[PDB]
């Protein structure tokens, strides 16, 4: 299984 | 504000991280995950430290922090 990162409004972002 | 990163763990103990800001309504998170699992959002309950996450709960209200865990169970 690969790492999965979803952004709840680019998955590296912090802003 | 910064995004915090939560880990959402499903019944099968699989792993999906979600980034949200501290004032984001977590229903957006519920919807995305339910959509990614292929099931109706209302068939699921999302728990933070065993406590039910409301649609309009925010990470701020719940006192969430980076790397906190959300658990997903059947409704
Ligand atoms: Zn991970
Ligand atoms: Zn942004
Ligand atoms: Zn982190």
């Amino acid at each position: 299984a690969e790492e999965r990162v979803v952004v709840i409004s680019n998955s590296s972002s912090r802003y | 504000g910064e995004y915090i990163k939560l880990k959402v763990i499903g019944q099968d103990s699989s792993e999906i991280h979600f980034k949200v800001k501290m004032t984001t309504h977590l229903k957006k998170l519920k919807e995305s995950y339910a959509q990614r699992q292929g099931v109706p959002m209302n068939s699921l309950r999302f728990l933070f430290e065993g406590q039910r996450i409301a649609d309009n709960h925010t990470p701020k209200e719940l006192g969430m922090e980076e790397e906190d865990v959300i658990e997903v169970y059947q409704e």
